[PDB]
RNA sequence: AGUAGUAACAAGAG
RNA sequence: ACCUCUGAAUAAACUAUU
RNA sequence: AUCUAUAAUAGUUUUUC
């Protein structure tokens, strides 16, 4: 007997066993080399699917621009970029229509949150194109950077802390003639000054890279990271688009989890209750192609042009930087190339910076159609790409145009007997279509399909289905009359995470909780689970019990400590001691657990707030996953490839830097709590609360006159040096 | 080791199947290296973690 | 050779 | 050639925990 | 009865010929 396991689908419906369908146990694909064979490949498309605009030039960057707006009408099935501006606009004036006052209220949220938005918001993130440097940095040494250029280039604005003052200096930034950065090299500082045009390009300009460990897909696709300049106005956008969507009830966004299910779920049942029981109702399970590359930034500065009708004109500014910028973006091409030589047996590496002029004899026959594709839209070591929104940006502003479009469809707009509505999720849609014949589900189908294309969007014939209503799929969440549980997907968080011991313990056992809470874990599967991450923790940390002979590192030490105990079961697990956690106890942290079960000096060590693991007190270093911290809450090494690099003088600052703040927060006990906020400089606040400080305890007597005067004395010998 | 010496009838290797795009004699010769190096692990009376 | 798959590794840098 | 260093951080939304 | 704290970390979701 040959074993099927695809049969048991006969009997058990596929809903019921979706979890079976997810290969996650195995490694997931990884790109290995470089990026810009895809990104040359995204370019190319893009401009494809907007062959038939118009081109032009830009008169401040040199770069040809392609304009689908506004193109001709397809005739075609094709994906295709040629919005029609009016379409739109009506499209928004109906939504508008629909639920009075949404896009008011949306802008009066969004100012208040324009107003209110500090410059350290641009920090939250994980890399930040820096233009200084022409590659990725972290977040906050991308916005170091280019504070400390701006401030050299006498562009000092950003000093109020707003991010809106921030955003007015990369706006003046736009208009200096050169602009002055600082380089190193094999490690000394050299001066480079970039001129108008260059300045202008980079900050237009997105990175590019390939998405690693991506699940369900066969070939890889390109991503963007946003540089430092759009970062603050793509920010505000977003958060007008949020305000909108959280009026909206087809939107998929910003709502996750359980209440974006039971949203999904209300909405679903209540067309289920308006539709008429004398009429036929489908539910297309849809995708849309290519919804990013065939999107327009122009479209999307005619949705927040009509978004942001009677507003005051400084709030209309600041939101329409970020699709203007958009509409001239360029795109790096990456790392380049590889060339092999068999017979020398040598490679080398090509930059992508040498495509613009190099002989096409070395590439391959694609290799060279990208090339030659791309090479018109080739400048400064980037790509012109005007069409486009680029990658997993703007999507809640997606969100509103795909919703206004499902909002299209109510009998007032379609005023034939079919009507539709449904759900949207940045590009992901599911439409529900209600008609009293298979004929007017059919031209509702039609009418949707076609009033989509009008508005520049393009459904995937090839991964759209239709069906009577009571099952679909919409951003991966399988519908059966109600969400079937999915338990392959939260498959990957059971195991060691990596932050700590206490850390790791703490996440194997409340993913286990939370997967028994949502994912229909039931309890045999969690004593299970529970067993089997013991097992990968005491592996992974060289942590076996005391009273076994697993020959690691660790063991003698663990088991001397085993030796002499007295209560075993208050050594913790990465202590070498016994495993007391069961269902009922699944949310208790294991410190707590096994408290009173501890010996008393064995505590004593364990909870030693003198500890040099960790930075009547108690212990502490962003305790994550970690209820108490004991000497198991360790701080594992930092890579040090950045040794061998020329910026290795970062090391310095940085340790200079958390000189400085650990000083500051000797005199402001609620920074680290409660970040601070000022204008004022760090050296020029700590003596001003030193003066008022040392003033008040003379005042209630908690220090001599003396001291008063040593403390006067040294403020004022810091006041001198403050200004030499 | 103790599982190697619990089979008697080790024949003197030779290919059977040959790798068609590899250099066989070289399989050949990193087994009897194996075999080589573990009698002399287990004739230096004191057996470390890694060889 | 092999891994692997639209580009790489099969050490790199000083 | 010895020697020395190093083993590699997309976006958005969400969820979990602190 | 209502009910997006702030922040940090990790995880999850988001495909043309
Ligand atoms: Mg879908």
């Amino acid at each position: 007997m040959d074993v099927n396991p695809t049969l048991l689908f006969l009997k058990v419906p596929v809903q019921n066993a979706i979890s079976t369908t997810f290969p996650y146990t195995g490694d997931p694909p990884y790109s290995h080399g470089t990026g810009t064979g895809y990104t040359m490949d995204t370019v190319n498309r893009t401009h494809k699917y907007s062959e038939k605009g118009k081109w032009t030039t830009n008169t401040e960057t040199g770069a040809p621009q392609l304009n689908p707006i506004d193109g001709p009408l397809p005739e075609d099935n094709e994906p295709s970029g040629y919005a029609q501006t009016d379409c739109v606009l009506e499209a928004m004036a109906f939504l508008e229509e629909s639920h009075p006052g949404i896009f008011e209220n949306s802008c009066l949220e969004t100012m208040e949150i324009v107003q209110q938005t500090r410059v350290d918001k641009l920090t939250q993130g994980r890399q930040t194109y820096d233009w200084t440097l022409n590659r990725n940095q972290p977040a906050a040494t991308a916005l170091a950077n280019t504070i400390e250029v701006f401030r050299s280039n006498g562009l000092t604005a950003n000093e109020s802390g707003r991010l809106i003052d921030f955003l007015k200096d990369v706006m003046d930034s736009m208009d200096k003639e050169e602009m002055e950065i600082t380089t190193h090299f094999q490690i000394g500082k050299k001066k480079q000054r970039l001129n108008k045009r260059s300045y202008l390009i980079r900050a237009l300009t997105l990175n590019t890279m390939t998405k690693d460990a991506e699940r369900g897909k066969l070939k890889r696709r390109a991503i963007a990271t946003p540089g430092m300049q759009i970062r603050g106005f793509v920010y505000f956008v977003e958060a007008l688009a949020r305000s909108i969507c959280e009026k909206l009830e087809q939107s998929g966004l910003p709502v996750g989890g359980n209440e974006k299910k039971a949203k999904l779920a209300n909405v679903v049942r209540k067309m289920m209750t308006n539709s008429q029981d004398t009429e036929l109702s489908f539910t297309i399970t849809g995708d849309n192609t290519k919804w990013n590359e065939n999107q327009n930034p122009r479209m999307f500065l005619a949705m927040i042009t009509y978004i942001t009708r009677n507003q005051p004109e400084w709030f209309r500014n600041v939101l329409s930087i970020a699709p203007i910028m958009f509409s001239n973006k360029m795109a790096r091409l990456g790392k380049g190339y590889m060339f092999e030589s068999k017979s020398m047996k040598l490679r080398t590496q090509v930059p992508a910076e040498m495509l613009a002029n190099i002989d096409l004899k070395y590439f391959n026959k694609s290799t060279r159609e990208k090339i030659e594709k791309i090479r018109p839209l080739l400048i400064d070591g980037t790509a012109s790409l005007s069409p486009g929104m680029m990658m997993g940006m703007f999507n809640m502003l997606s969100t509103v145009l795909g919703v206004s479009i499902l909002n299209l469809g109510q009998k007032k707009y379609t005023k034939t007997t079919y009507w539709w509505d449904g759900l949207q999720s940045s590009d992901d849609f599911a439409l529900i279509v209600n008609a009293p014949n298979h004929e007017g589900i059919q031209a509702g189908v039609d009418r949707f399909y076609r009033t989509c294309k009008l508005v520049g969007i393009n459904m995937s014939k090839k991964k759209s289905y239709i069906n009577r209503t009571g099952t679909f799929e919409f951003t991966s969440f399988f519908y059966r009359y109600g969400f079937v549980a999915n338990f392959s997907m939260e498959l990957p968080s059971f195991g060691v995470s990596g932050i700590n011991e206490s850390a790791d313990m703490s996440v194997g056992v409340t993913v286990i909780k939370n997967n028994m809470i949502n994912n229909d874990l039931g309890p045999a599967t969690a004593q299970m689970a529970l067993q089997l991450f013991i097992k990968d923790y005491r592996y992974t940390y060289r942590c076996h019990r005391g009273d076994t002979q697993i020959q690691t590192r660790r063991a003698f030490e663990l088991k001397k400590l085993w030796e002499q105990t007295r209560s075993k079961a208050g050594l913790l697990v990465s202590d070498g001691g016994p495993n007391l956690y069961n269902i009922r106890n699944l949310h208790i942290p294991e410190v707590c657990l096994k408290w009173e079960l501890m010996d008393e000096d064995y505590q004593g060590r364990l909870c030693n707030p003198m500890n040099p693991f960790v930075s009547n007190a108690v212990v502490m270093p962003s305790m994550e996953y970690d209820a108490v911290a004991t000497t198991h809450s360790w701080i594992p090494k930092r890579n040090r490839s950045i040794l061998n690099t020329s910026q290795r003088g970062i090391l310095e600052d940085e340790q200079m830097y958390q000189k400085c703040c650990n000083l500051f927060e000797k005199f402001f006990p609620s920074s680290s709590y409660r970040r601070p906020v000022g204008i004022s400089s760090m050296v020029e606040a700590m003596v001003s609360r030193a003066r008022i400080d040392a003033r008040i305890d003379f005042e209630s007597g908690r220090i001599k006159k003396e001291e008063f005067a040593e403390i006067m004395k040294i403020c004022s010998t810091i006041e001198e040096l403050r200004r030499q | 080791i103790k599982c190697m010496k619990t089979f008697f009838g080790w024949k003197e290797p030779n290919i059977i199947k040959p790798h068609e795009k590899g250099i066989n004699p070289n399989y050949l010769l990193t087994w009897k290296q194996v075999l080589a190096e573990l009698q002399d692990i287990e004739n230096e009376e004191k057996i470390p973690r890694t060889k």
